[PDB]
RNA sequence: UUCAUCUAGACAGCCGGACGGUGGCCAUGGAAGUCGGAAUCCGCUAAGGAGUGUGUAACAACUCACCGGCCGAAUGAACUA
């Protein structure tokens, strides 16, 4: 198993993210608009789904 | 053991204080089979295997058990790890006294480890723990010494938590400790293991220090503090460079040095360490490199059999000491009965009381040697004995046989040795018996000998399928295969459904698939198809026959006017339980129904018959005012009611909770115009019309399911119930343990795959048992094909070959 | 908004011209429950007023025209601090103020002032709490049907903060590494300010 | 033999659910049936009212004692002829409690409350009664609270 | 364009509190702010929703509205094309 502090550290980069609803880009958790041009920098973002 | 002699093995059984009956229990992939192979490499489904272990007087003195001699015989049963085969481990625990709990060091205490520990503790079996796959911990995870020690400590702590919360208040000190010598460490695959008792002995022989306190010093926070020669009790910071504990310094250090040298291929450093630890080589072991050299030098430096057998002998209870506290719970008969004291004392000269638990196949179909243990007295080949059934009443006659044993057999690693006699507290097989007891049971010589306990297991048959032969001609072969599988497997169940289907029920999907393969290939030997069982439903009413149903005879001379009513659930339950029975006399059954069920005394007196089959939960009430020839058509009306309540008008299922009130009849004066051929169709059509006019509904069978799962996994139970329309009834917690008990109502329709979904939601920690409880009325209309009940009605009609559309109430109804 | 600030100014004026003495008290890390307890003890004996330090400074500045004396309060109205106004013995009031110290739970992510030590004792909780101990590696054993720490363990060292597992175990064992209360920064009376001591 | 405390809440006049009491007090020694009957006795007063029944464990004995609760006291104050719980959703907590009984309840609450005056405690209990949905003098408890705030009705400052 | 906050300290940022009546009333098997129906109160308050979310079987434990400590001058929102 992973020690909880290292699990939180890894989750910071792997799980604590935003996802664009239009282009699925993995985005910073506090992003207001997607950084991708293909989606027109849309503000339609959701949190990345948490495992369990 | 060199398989000395059958008679020498008989003498070993005669020495009963020097025999250890134990079961190896663990998680699924934790090592049981490889550790048993390593135990039999120096001593020679679940059948017992025999092990021979010598001992010196110094360690024989250190045994808190009555004993005589220096030699011991270990009967080891290797129980299956899977949850789907928990009945085999339950039987092994019933037939043994001690337990070897194998725990993998990487995975620690897992779900099935906790399950087998809980079963052993509930059966009052003393555990001893072996932490396996230390080679995996040393080569895969690259723990240096302190991670390994910490993992050992955590494993011991978890095992002792389970032991403390599930051990009965009859032993108390049954906790497991490496300091006490009840925990071993080693690699079953590589064939090596050790005990800190063994290391304390080796260091007493190498340094001359006391062994008694070095036992408790080689484990825990005990530091030798070298370059100072003072056994400190804490780190004290070591005045710079904190120091290591005795376990790593003295026990783990030589093993890790050997591991590092051999696996790093330090060919010049191998011989010096090997000579220092006194390992000798063979003709071809000199030219052995890493991963093959260490594998033998560990078997030499620390024999796994020599550690495990010494632990088993020192700590695991002998039958004479285990039956003392196990006889009371293995015999429902009173504790003041000569058979109970005989089992407690394990005296071989008392009356015979032998518990047969397993059916071992014999390569001949239909013999199935009776595996079990004799708890009192001595069994003899050719001895008159009484077979007692699992439900045998000892007062009166029951399924009890007066038969004789044909041959007492010694069961071993798949070879049977005939034996003339076997004393109490030993493991043997029986030849020439068991065509007399289906599953289990006791063989007694006393005439007032209560049957032993029923061997309850934590699993139950919950996954049910229907089986039908493809070739209709070999149905006898299917029946024979079903009957032989129902005795080979202890936890498999076979029965007939309400729809006339052979139903095989098993613990889980894997166990059921294994049983079905055994049926298809060994037990039956014929090609059969497996399907989800069809569910038996009931046809009922939920209103009061909005308009009166009228039916005319084929000759038009007789008419029936009636109505349908929803008989109350309490009344239906009383009819099914026999409180309201047809054989009871009217005006007393009427009084019971009036007083206890709100019925009108006149209506309850005017009860013509019950349906279906003459005793079902449907009633016909004669409310007619002044009909003249009513007694003449009573028989035909009863016959038609039986027909209608056997084959309902929706999809031909039995009626339930239907009350047909015959309000009026018109009859022809001549008896020739109101015979059975005129009244029976008229009455069944009128009953069908009244049923289809009184808001027809169907009722489904609902299981009562109670699940035992820990605190952490009840959420999975609730999610599964909410996904399969379950209704939670009650939640409880076992006092002192985190094990809950969730009782709920799950419809039988939504019960296929329920065990698998529950096990996936709870991670294999939930244990459900399910039994038919009651009928629930489906609120949806069964006449609309798109409704929830209408889909099942349509499917049943298709399967039965009837028409698609359910005939309307206008049919069976004559306009007048 | 402005009306509310004016009301606060008026309350401050009444307190500063009706209560003879006042304690500038720091309230950092002081729970609302702790403040309620302090107020309940100080019922009658005193009255507590809190506010935004900037608004207090503005109010006092405006007041100065009439009451220039309060000009020594301004250098001490800084940090998370409030006022306890009293017409009663200074020592008694100060004891009532700093006597309510409450051992706060070892919330995670809070720097440990000292080296938190778990001690070898019989904690006396249900055995199903061993997971918390194993999460920190505290060796334990079952005695009298309860978890008992075998050897002393430094759960947190001085200088670092408390992790979630450490916090959970400490809260289970009721081990608070710090205590919080309404310390007194300044006492003012007779037209003069002085350190609490 | 200690000051151990369990603040469970039971239905007045009835024994406490075994599933609700056994899980925590099973090591201590308290026989669940004894705990149940003790709770029933302690709740006889508030017959048929959800009441917090505090329990002290000493020498394997339960000191079942109903800790006063605002809502529970209000319910008993309306005198609440025995409700049919099974009957229907939220059998209405209608009726008319009065200043006298609300003041009595506030007097029983003052010890633990943090209001400055018994007037404040009465306003608290009045908010509880308003949530419950009962009536005061056929006037909204919020209206009575406002009356207290604006002098029309005066709480005895005892 | 319009409406707002702001040296009586705005926005953002970091740190502290985030309570008491109270597990408010009700089916529910369980529902304690956080499955839901209605009720949106009072107290102490500088301030805290009969609760913004995570979480529990229920608790618990975190979190946010709201108020404070630091900083010190502008800032926020909805729209228009
Ligand atoms: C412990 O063993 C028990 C339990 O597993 C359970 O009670 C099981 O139930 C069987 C059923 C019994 C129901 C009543 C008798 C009326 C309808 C019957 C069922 C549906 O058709 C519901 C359960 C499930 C079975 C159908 C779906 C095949 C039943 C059957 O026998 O047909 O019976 C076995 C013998
Ligand atoms: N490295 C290592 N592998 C092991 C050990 N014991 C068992 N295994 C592996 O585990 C696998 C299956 O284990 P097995 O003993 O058959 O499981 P069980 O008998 O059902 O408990 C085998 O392929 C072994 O290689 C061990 O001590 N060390
Ligand atoms: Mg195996
Ligand atoms: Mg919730
Ligand atoms: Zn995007």
């Amino acid at each position: 198993i992973i020690e909880p502090s290292l699990k939180a550290l890894a989750s910071k980069y792997n799980c604590d993210k935003s996802v664009c609803r239009k282009c699925y880009a993995r985005l910073p958790p506090r992003a207001t608009n997607c950084r991708k041009r293909k989606c027109g920098h849309t503000n339609q973002l959701r949190p990345k789904k948490k495992l369990k | 053991m060199v398989a000395f002699t059958v008679d020498q093995m008989r003498s070993l059984m005669d020495k009963v204080t020097n025999v250890r009956n134990m079961s190896v229990i663990a998680h699924v992939d934790h090592g049981k089979s490889t550790l048993t192979d390593s135990l039999v490499q120096r001593a020679g489904k679940s059948t017992a295997i025999s092990l021979y272990s010598e001992m010196s007087d110094e360690d024989v003195k250190e045994i808190k058990q009555k004993t005589d001699g220096n030699s011991f015989l270990i009967n080891l049963i290797d129980s299956p790890g899977h949850v789907d085969f928990s009945s085999e481990v339950t039987a092994a625990l019933r037939v043994t006294d001690g337990a070897l709990v194998v725990v993998d060091t990487i995975e620690g205490v897992c779900v099935q480890t906790e399950t087998v520990l809980r079963q052993a503790l509930g059966e009052r079996i003393k555990p001893v723990v072996v932490i396996n796959k230390v080679d995996r911990a040393l080569l895969e995870l690259q723990v240096s010494k302190e991670d390994l020690y910490q993992t050992f400590a955590r494993t011991v702590e978890s095992v002792n938590v389970i032991v403390s919360t599930y051990a009965d208040e009859v032993l108390g000190d049954v906790q497991v400790y490496p300091a006490r010598g009840t925990v071993a460490f080693g690699s079953g695959l590589h064939g090596w293991a050790f005990t800190i008792r063994q290391f304390a002995t080796r260091y007493a022989k190498k340094f001359g220090v006391d062994k008694a306190k070095m036992m408790d010093r080689l484990w825990g926070d005990s530091f030798f503090n070298p370059k100072t020669k003072k056994w400190t009790n804490k780190d004290t910071d070591a005045e710079g460079k904190p120091l290591e504990r005795a376990f790593n310094m003295f026990i783990l250090d030589p093993i890790f040095r050997l591991f590092t040298a051999i696996m790093n291929f330090k060919k010049d450093e191998i011989p010096v360490l090997l000579e220092k630890l006194e390992i000798v080589l063979k003709g071809d072991e000199k030219d052995l490199e890493g991963k093959a050299l260490l594998k033998v030098v560990m078997r030499k430096f620390l024999p796994a059999a020599d550690a495990l057998l010494e632990m088993i002998v020192l700590h695991l209870p002998s039958p004479v000491t285990a039956q003392a506290y196990r006889a009371e719970q293995l015999y429902e008969g009173p504790a003041d009965d000569a058979n109970c004291i005989a089992i407690k004392n394990c005296d071989p000269k008392a009356d015979l009381m032998l518990y047969v638990s397993k059916m071992v196949p014999t390569s001949d179909k239909g013999r199935f040697y009776a595996f079990g243990r004799v708890f009192a007295g001595t069994v003899k080949s050719g001895q008159k004995v009484r077979i007692q059934g699992p439900n045998y009443v000892p007062g009166k006659k029951d399924d009890l046989f007066i038969k004789a044993i044909q041959r007492v057999v010694l069961m071993m690693g798949r070879f049977v040795e005939p034996i003339d006699d076997c004393p109490a507290g030993n493991i043997i097989g029986l030849v020439g018996i068991d065509q007399f007891l289906l599953k289990t049971g006791t063989l007694t010589t006393s005439e007032t000998a209560h049957n032993m306990k029923v061997m309850k297991f934590s699993v139950s048959p919950v996954v049910q399928v229907a089986v039908e032969v493809k070739n209709a001609n070999d149905l006898p072969k299917l029946v024979e295969g079903l009957k032989r599988l129902s005795k080979s497997d202890p936890c498999v169940l076979t029965y007939m459904s309400e729809s006339g289907e052979h139903i095989v029920a098993g613990t889980g999907e894997l166990h059921l698939e294994i049983c079905l393969q055994d049926l298809e290939h060994d037990h039956a030997g014929v090609p059969l198809k497996i399907s989800p069982p069809v569910v038996a439903y009931r046809e009922t009413v939920e209103s009061e026959s909005s308009q009166t149903a009228l039916s005319k005879s084929p000759n038009k001379h007789n008419r029936i006017y009636l109505k349908a009513e929803p008989i109350d659930e309490e009344v239906s339950l009383a009819i099914e339980n026999g409180i309201i029975n047809p054989r009871d006399d009217f005006k007393a059954r009427a009084r019971i129904m009036a007083d206890d069920y709100g019925w009108d005394v006149t209506d309850a007196r005017k009860i013509w018959c019950f349906g279906p089959d003459g005793n079902g939960p449907n009633l016909v009430i004669d409310q007619t005012k002044a009909v003249q020839y009513l007694h003449e058509i009573k028989d035909s009306v009863v016959a038609a009611f039986q027909w209608a309540t056997k084959e309902g008008p929706i999809f031909g299922e039995e009626m339930r909770s239907v009350r047909v009130n015959i309000l009026d009849v018109t009859l022809h004066a001549d008896a020739i115009h109101r015979g059975g051929g005129q009244i029976i169709p008229t009455m069944r059509r009128a009953t069908y019309a009244g049923f289809l006019l009184a808001d027809p509904k169907i009722q489904e069978p609902v299981f009562l399911v109670e699940i035992q799962c820990p605190e952490q996994a009840v959420g999975g139970i609730y999610s599964v119930l909410n996904k399969k329309r379950g209704q939670v009834v009650s939640e409880e917690q076992r006092p002192g343990t985190p094990l809950f008990t969730v009782k709920a109502y799950l419809p039988v329709n939504e019960s296929f795959g329920f065990t698998g979904e529950l096990r996936q939601a709870t991670g294999g920690q939930a244990f459900p048992q399910m039994v038919f409880d009651h009928w629930s009325t489906l609120g949806s209309d069964p006449l609309d094909p798109t409704s929830k009940a209408g889909e099942i009605v349509l499917a049943a009609r298709k399967r039965h070959g009837m028409k698609e559309e359910v005939p309307g109430w206008q049919e069976y109804y004559d306009k007048l | 908004i402005r009306e509310k600030k004016a009301e606060y100014f008026a309350k401050l004026r009444e307190y500063l011209e009706e209560y003879k003495s006042l304690f500038v008290v720091g309230v950092d890390n002081v729970s609302s429950q702790q403040m309620h307890e302090v107020r309940k003890e100080l019922r009658g004996r005193a009255v507590v007023l809190m506010g935004k330090n900037t608004m207090v400074r503005r109010a006092i500045r405006g007041f100065l025209s009439d009451l220039p004396d309060f000009e020594k309060l301004l250098p001490f109205v800084k940090g998370n601090v409030g006022f306890v106004f009293t017409n009663e013995p200074l020592t008694e009031i100060k004891n009532v103020i700093v006597s309510n110290r409450v051992a706060a739970p070892a919330r995670a992510g809070a720097v440990a002032p000292e080296d938190i030590w778990v001690r070898a004792v019989n904690t006396g909780m249900e055995p199903g709490k061993t997971s918390f101990f194993q999460a920190l590696g505290v060796p334990t054993k079952i005695a009298r049907g309860t978890i008992e720490i075998v050897s002393d363990v430094k759960v947190v060292d001085a200088g670092n903060k408390v992790g979630q597992s450490e916090a959970s175990l400490l809260n289970l064992l009721n081990i608070s590494p710090f205590t919080f209360g309404l310390t007194v920064v300044q006492v003012y009376d007779n037209g003069q300010v002085f350190p609490s001591s | 033999n200690e000051v151990k405390y369990l603040y469970l809440r039971a239905v007045g006049g009835e024994v406490g659910a075994s599933a609700a009491l056994a899980p925590k007090i099973g090591p201590l020694g308290l026989s669940p049936k004894k705990v149940g009957e003790d709770i029933a006795k302690a709740t006889k007063e508030f017959k048929g009212i959800k009441v917090t029944v505090q329990l002290k464990i000493q020498n394997r004995q339960a000191a079942a004692s109903v800790v006063p609760s605002a809502s529970s006291l209000v319910i008993t104050a309306l005198k609440e002829p025995p409700r049919d719980r099974k009957k229907d959703k939220n059998v209405k907590h209608s009726g008319n409690i009065q200043l006298d009984e609300i003041i009595e309840i506030a007097r029983q609450m003052r010890d633990k409350s943090f209001g400055r005056t018994l007037a404040s405690v009465t306003k608290e209990i009045l908010g509880t009664a308003q949530s419950v949905g009962c009536r005061v003098d056929f006037k909204n408890p919020h209206d009575i609270i406002e009356g207290i705030n604006a002098g029309e009705i005066e709480i005895p400052e005892n």
